RNA sequence: UUUUUUUU
């Protein structure tokens, strides 16, 4: 049965033991492999021994993926055979199913974790918060034992888990001061571990040669996973593949390429979970999503070029860049954990043991020195920390990097020039937003140049949420057909979402014009929480009068949303120079920017002919081969910049 | 006896030395009603680039190829 | 000449 099946898992002998451990001690590691069953079973154990009692207080399971937490509670569902939403619950950013008294274990996620103490600072609710999976190092993780270290004073009572990765969990010691790490090394059918034995020229070309080295020779049923950088290097190796497996004769059997990664649509996303039929085999191309957030069965080989892409803030220019980088020894060791899912799986390396141990490093990057920091500074600063450097993080964030987030807020206006956070940065807090976006909402409402665009303002800030995973295939073919006078890539996105309203929401409308329709569920989803909170603080109430009072529904409204994002946006601005598009900062110079392919102003200045705007407003610098710009949007008037930002455009123009 | 006459205020109406011999910004936060705008006179005096390092400095401040393995020299 | 995963 469940019960008999449960006393099978690894943590479950080693429970006695582990009881009067965590009694003992306050803060507790628990280094257990992928599998042991501390996910699970662990906070079982607690209500079976009667941890929370009468007590109103309830355990906390924090987990970084918003999927595998809906999807572990279903488990825990089954185990303690409750219908889930009661005695096991989650709460997620968008599907709270919880009972308020009835639900003793909720698995949430570690941003919800966060926003609790936004009201709420000393957790008053809880008695036991298991952070789970953290040497993933999520930006909400490393903030969150940051924060938990200052409580431990505050509350002898609490306790504090944590379950880690092998090579990662000595670090998480000596950042609590020594506290024991206990042990669970549970592992299922183990792979064998083959190498190159000198490294190779080009490794697309390794990567197809032993593909056909299983696929000929190799024992069947037998499926292959590769682990390829991005989209770009997975449909030129789906090419060089096709071609390949038809020069080849017919007798060897069909060949399957199902590629994955995330902004590929969920109707060929949904192929992989199909199982293949007989005399066939499967093969799947896939990026970091293999890895860690879903399982395919019938995955025996594994073939691992020892690749990731990952993307570093320069916080001088104020740039992301995303390049091609060699793999971590930890994230090489996640992936061939992948092999033995089932049975005894193999695991191809594409590269020697010299190069394994010597030139590899062993952590990756904590997430928080690599993304943006304007976000949790003004968390932090909300919840009393008035020392930042001193702040007891575990991986500091560089001072220019800290730097220019306290620049960034006070271009805002979310703090005062003496260092208090002002009106508007305490609602920048409460949106679920960054705080550049909860500014543009602002003036949405309130600014005497601005008002009375809200209702729109709300539709395109739900749109920039969910801009890759948009369109299938090319933009301007999906462009073209909804219509023909855009000239900003923003606009677009107002016109195709109040399209698809007045279509009812039909899942037939997407498909008529190439729009991904589980996306556009996820943009309604952002725009009715948007619409909550601009309630509550009382946004609404001040837009409504301006449309009444003042009557404005000609085309001065696209010119009002133009006003609304430089207020929010007023570091973005580049200035159409002698060589191209060059950044307008003080302290950053020109850098030569370019618009990016997809961009409805890269269509008008190559296949039309329009004279270039001399102001662009972008959302995103990025630079994957050359510094481009994403998300743009045309400022036709110069004092449009002095008028709405005289902090910084009084000097620069 | 003599010649005499009287003459009252109503009858008529560069660094000096001594001897000769041989700045920056700090913002403390207010430590634990509300105010609505930043306001233009503000910034005057705290400028955007100096508020990123007199906060600080009041908290105590002071390309890979296309295609290669891992060697692939 | 074309975005790695994610979270509120």
């Amino acid at each position: 049965t469940i019960q008999e099946a449960r006393k099978l898992l690894p943590v479950h002998q080693y429970k006695d033991e582990l009881l009067q451990e965590i009694k003992k001690n306050q803060v507790l590691i628990i280094m257990g492999e992928t599998g042991s069953g501390k996910t699970t079973q662990l906070p079982q154990y607690l209500v079976e021994d009667g941890f929370t009692d009468q007590g109103k207080l309830q355990i906390a399971i924090t987990q970084p993926r918003r999927v595998a937490a809906t999807s572990v509670a279903a488990r825990v569902a089954d185990e303690m055979n409750v219908v889930l939403g009661k005695e096991v619950g989650y709460q997620i950013r968008f599907e709270d199913k919880t009972t308020p008294n009835k639900t003793v274990l909720k698995y949430m996620t570690d941003g919800m974790l966060l926003r609790e103490f936004l009201t709420d600072s000393k957790l008053s609710k809880y008695s036991c918060i298991m952070i789970d999976e953290a040497h993933e190092r999520t930006l909400a993780t490393d903030i969150l034992i940051g924060l938990l270290k200052d409580i431990l004073p505050q509350r002898p009572t609490l306790k504090l888990l944590i379950s880690s990765a092998t090579m990662n969990a000595k670090k998480f010691s000596e950042f609590f001061d020594n506290c024991p790490i206990f042990n669970v090394p549970g592992r299922r059918y183990p792979v064998d571990i083959h190498y190159t034995l000198q490294p190779e020229a080009n490794y697309i070309h390794a990567a197809i040669t032993t593909i056909f080295q299983i696929h000929t020779t190799q024992s069947l049923p037998g499926d292959i996973l590769v682990f390829l950088t991005g989209q770009e290097e997975i449909e030129r190796t789906k090419t060089k593949l096709e071609e390949i497996m038809s020069k080849l004769g017919s007798r060897t059997k069909q060949m399957i390429i199902t590629p994955i990664y995330a902004n590929l649509p969920q109707e060929q996303q949904l192929k992989i979970f199909q199982p293949t039929p007989e005399n066939c085999r499967k093969v799947v191309l896939a990026t970091n999503i293999a890895e860690t957030s879903l399982t395919i069965d019938g995955i025996r080989y594994v073939i691992d070029p020892g690749f990731v892409k990952e993307n570093s803030y320069v916080p001088s220019t104020g740039m992301t860049q995303l390049l091609t980088v060699p793999c971590s020894r930890a994230s090489v060791d996640q992936r061939a954990g992948r092999a033995g899912r089932v049975g005894p799986g193999k695991c191809f390396r594409i590269f020697t043991k010299w190069s394994y141990l010597h030139e590899l490093e062993l952590m990756p990057k904590p997430e928080i020195t690599r993304t943006n920091l304007s976000n949790t500074v003004l968390l932090l600063l909300s919840l009393g920390v008035t020392d930042l450097i001193k702040f007891p993080l575990m991986d500091k964030p560089s001072i220019p990097t800290l730097r220019k987030s306290l620049e960034n807020l006070y271009i805002l206006g979310a703090l005062n020039s003496k260092g208090t956070i002002t009106r508007l940065g305490k609602m920048m807090c409460e949106f679920p937003c960054e705080p550049e976006f909860a500014k543009v909402l602002y003036t949405a409402a309130t600014h005497e140049q601005c008002q009375g665009v809200l209702e729109e303002c709300l539709t395109i800030v739900s749109m920039l949420h969910e801009t890759p995973s948009l369109f299938i295939g090319q933009k301007r073919d999906a462009a073209a057909s909804v219509l023909s006078e855009v000239e900003s890539d923003h606009i677009l996105y107002l016109e195709i979402f109040n399209q698809w309203r007045n279509s009812k929401f039909s899942r037939s409308w997407c498909q008529d014009h190439k729009i991904q329709f589980k996306t556009m569920l996820r943009v309604r989803n952002i725009r009715n929480q948007l619409f909550r909170c601009s309630e509550k603080v009382g946004l609404v109430e001040k837009n409504d009068q301006a449309r009444m009072k003042i009557g404005n529904i000609a085309g001065y409204i696209n010119a009002r949303i133009t006003r609304c994002f430089i207020s929010g946006f007023p570091m973005n601005i580049v200035q159409l120079g002698p060589t191209g598009y060059q950044t307008m900062g003080r302290s950053s110079g020109g850098l030569n920017v370019s618009v990016h392919p997809t961009s409805i102003l890269f269509v008008n200045h190559k296949e039309k002919a329009q004279r270039p705007s001399k102001y662009v407003l972008y959302q995103q610098l990025m630079l994957t081969s050359k510094e481009f710009i994403r998300d743009c949007l045309v400022i036709p008037k110069e004092e449009w910049l002095i008028d709405m930002v005289p902090q910084i455009f009084k000097d620069l123009i | 006896s003599k010649f005499s006459l009287k003459l009252g205020s109503k009858t008529l109406k560069k660094i000096k030395i001594q001897s000769i011999d041989k700045k920056k910004l700090v913002i403390k936060l207010s430590e634990n009603p509300l105010v609505e705008y930043v306001t233009e006179k503000e910034y005057n005096e705290v400028p955007v680039e100096e508020f990123g390092d007199a906060l600080l400095r009041g908290m105590g401040w002071e390309i890979h190829p296309d295609g290669l393995g891992i060697g692939a020299k």
